[PDB]
């Protein structure tokens, strides 16, 4: 049963850098793709980055690009976001989420979210 | 540059009545569209994916259809617990993107 | 001999092809479109002997080896489309993967007027023969890398048809029920 | 900060087999040796098995010998006990625990215990 | 075959007084001996290791000394929270082993 | 030798380039666009030794001659763009001009796949050496004649990068303060 | 030459030796006792040039290379004790480990009357020379495998002294402050 | 050939072994302990073809001869134990006895490092072949003479395993039901 547990978020100065972590359970983690999505106060949801299985291809949103880095540890089934270059636009509640492609298609539907870690870049 | 858009920014429906949420896209997305429900202070909940398949634990009053650049989320008899915000999202091409959300609020006098 | 028939560089399923349904048609054809990035996987074809049709009758009519497995691709590009992939294209049933596959047999092709490649897979298998059974002889993977490059142009999509052959050995062994026939 | 979380224990028939798991945090797991110790109702503590770092050498108590197998997953920082051949003497509360050798000596002191999983082989 | 043994199977001490727990071994163990405290329904707590070094978060009233085949756990002024069972354990040679435990109980009239 | 460095066909300012600022970038690049007529002048580059950067350090580190001045151009055309110019491309400090320049050293290039030309300027100067001073060693002029010709096509603009070299003499003389350095 | 001195198969710290304090004494000596199992690690010695005393003066008096590093062990066994280990015994600063080390340079010794082995470590290092600095040239590991086997017997413990030598190169380079001396 | 199998110096029941039950185990092993005197008999093994297991299948699968019967012993002594016996070790079915047996085929062994002997029994029998029947082909006797001599020592007991072989003839005759098999 999917349990995605997230730590590491806290208040940070602008220009700062955080490392968020999210740990998974009850699913074969290393087969699934994984994404981070954030939620700004007074805003809806934005997908930020996702990483593919082997820790292979990763994609990012244009806002996050060179500032944020996504890395998996498969040996401990964990997900990492290294947020460099923090600006106030990055303030949000960050969720880790787990996506699946189903059979043999190209869509990746999320099937489980974590609880949310808050990053106040102020 | 794929952008989703939910028509009703806020849907005011009476309890027990039905509600219909629309989500169009700026380009064709086939059937890779999914719906999410979100209560305040909680993580989002997956209701529909593949445009029309309900996820586990999702009542039958919830249902989704459509394809291409136009989708719909129909909830038969709106229950007290169906009070929330709903988001669509496509995964047909990168980068993956969400709609700006539709707030379904209880309508009263 | 039977071999030219199995042999004479045939074309392949390979897989079931997200069809038009062009993918029967196809068969030989993975798709070539542009792409958001180039490295991403679009294919993973499984080879046996059994499965994909030309291979099927031959394989049932025998149940041993002699052979190698040559897959040579051809392209329907234009002036205007171009394209490149790399294909594994994989012996026997390993890694399932990127680099492992690149590590494999190897061909690097330009898809311009060359219109043909030789990616030959060998049966690298503990025994000279593998018998006809269900799980799998092993995977052939393709990776389309970089699309097409272009013009005005050509409707965008480009397609390849894969070719299949074995040497060295042309000759097998043990005949068995051939897929075609009467009763 | 060490958090050793243990699942998997439940009621089992004799001749049965369980797989206990214990997951660790807040320490470099893959450097430390790890042990399972159990506690029988109406009994004190018995060390059962320990495993060494790389998942290299493992030792067991004579009672547990061929029946129980200890394995680590370092990529997800987890510890496993595969209990075959269950007998009632194996009923206990099982704890995972984390030991350290300090500087350059030969003693391994435990510095953190988990919460306990119960195995009723009855 | 290294076996540890705690002399007081049960130590009845008055609150505020001191208590002394002994743990001998059947063969020399140098200083690789550690003490543990255990309340009912809880995991054990490490108090002393290396024979004499107190772990973090362990009050100074707790202290351990000795070496070889004979050790002692002294608790200066026994507090209400020091009510528990105590186990020693050696790690000087495999297999690692624990004592049968000493129950420190509140003594009253 | 120092010479390969000055020598090994370098690229040039030449001028300050109406920039994008592509013209640092450029440097080597005059612009190639279509044009209302073809003959009109678009450039006039001044050469020294001093000025444009690769030339600068070398020139300060010496103050005499041996050399010639080879400017060979390269083109980034397409199928679709094409292009032609003629470039003078001028010794020493004459006429400043059309025909006078054509009268000059000479190269006629086709800018299709050739992708390289040799327009070499010689120092035609009263003395074997000219020293490093301010007014000018002399002008290099380019004329783009006819644009580009085409396709659908290529975004319209085409660009050239000029190349610079001297022989014959590779070797100069008298070393002096080199542009780069410490203190 | 200086080399015979560094050279002529010396004995080593190697480490600080859980001493008696026999471990100054020792130096050369890891311990050999029986054991609960045989495979478990008992050692991990770090080599430099700096550190362990004979190596120290030489290393300070020079700061480059030529050499190899031969460590040959000798044993004080009895009829009655016997023993075997395997020693890595490690170049330069790898894996720190079991198999990686076994994968290393290699010697297999019997410790019976042979009373000598050659485990030679080479400097497998990107450059011919490593200079004298603090972090580490790299580790030598020993593993005692199986103890001693026996008699009545010998008091149980057995000990080895390690030997150190380099070729091929005997000769180094650059002299520098030698550890011993006046002022 | 079948013969290497019967042949390649096998080990033997011989008898049922006052077991530990080491005596299955054993089989090859009479016991070697010290003794109150040395000459006393401790064994008397009966040989056929039938009986003791390796001999059994072969013997049933044939029912004639060609062969000889080599019994060569090996010893698990120590530094510390030693030992000597003499073994008859007897053809065919004579005297049952001391001297008669010594009079027999003969081997004298030292049981120190030699660790092997050849006591070969021949079929000294009226006819070239004896068929497989119940009473007995004949006895092999062993006598342990002097024990072990010693040390501190080795736990006291020492054991031997007997070895069995035939020449000259390797080859028999007439095949018959082999002990192993299906139905």
């Amino acid at each position: 049963e999917v349990q995605l547990l997230d730590s590491g978020g806290g208040l940070v100065q602008p220009g700062g850098s955080l490392r968020l972590s999210c740990a998974a359970s009850g699913f074969p983690f290393s087969d699934y793709a994984m994404s981070w999505i954030r939620q700004a106060p007074g805003k809806g949801l934005e997908w930020v980055s996702p990483i593919s299985g082997s820790g292979g291809r990763a994609y990012y949103a244009d806002s996050v690009k060179g500032r944020f880095t996504i890395s998996r540890d498969n040996s401990e089934g964990t997900v990492y976001l290294q947020m460099n270059s923090l600006s106030p636009d990055d303030t949000a509640l960050y969720y880790c989420a787990k996506d699946g492609s189903g059979s043999h298609y190209n869509n990746n539907y999320f099937d489980s979210w974590g609880q949310g870690t808050l990053v106040t870049v102020s | 540059e794929i952008v989703m858009t939910q028509s009703p920014a806020t849907l005011s429906v009476s309890p027990g009545e039905r509600a219909t949420l629309s989500c169009r896209a700026s380009q064709y997305v086939h059937s890779t569209l999914a719906w999410y429900q979100q209560k305040p202070g909680q993580a989002p909940r997956l209701l529909i994916y593949y445009a029309s398949t309900r996820a586990t634990g999702i009542p039958d009053r919830f249902s989704g259809s459509g394809s291409g650049t136009e989708f719909t989320l129909t909830i038969s008899s709106l229950q007290s617990e169906d009070f929330a915000v709903y988001y669509c999202q496509q995964y047909n091409n990168w980068p993956y993107t969400f709609g700006q959300g539709t707030k379904l609020e209880i309508e009263r006098t | 001999d039977l071999v030219k028939i199995a042999q004479l560089f045939s074309v392949m399923a390979d897989s079931t092809t997200p069809s038009e349904n062009h993918g029967v048609d196809a068969k030989g054809y993975f798709k070539w479109s542009a792409t958001t990035a180039p490295q991403s996987i679009v294919h993973r074809n499984i080879v046996y002997l059994r499965l994909f049709p030309n291979l099927n009758v031959f394989v049932n009519s025998y149940s041993y080896f002699r052979g190698s497995l040559v897959l040579r691709l051809s392209v329907y590009a234009s002036t205007f489309n171009r394209g490149r992939l790399r294909m594994g294209f994989f012996p026997n049933a390993t890694t399932d993967s990127t680099s492992t596959l690149d590590n494999a047999i190897y061909t690097i092709c330009d898809i311009g007027s060359d219109n043909s490649f030789e990616i030959t897979i060998p049966y690298s298998f503990s025994t000279w023969m593998r018998k006809t059974n269900g799980h799998p002889i092993g995977l052939f993977q393709i990776e389309v890398l970089n699309r097409l490059t272009y013009n005005s142009s050509s409707p965008s999509e480009v397609y390849c048809i894969v070719q299949g052959k074995m040497g060295q050995d042309a000759r097998f062994f043990c005949p068995t029920g051939s897929v075609v026939t009467f009763q």
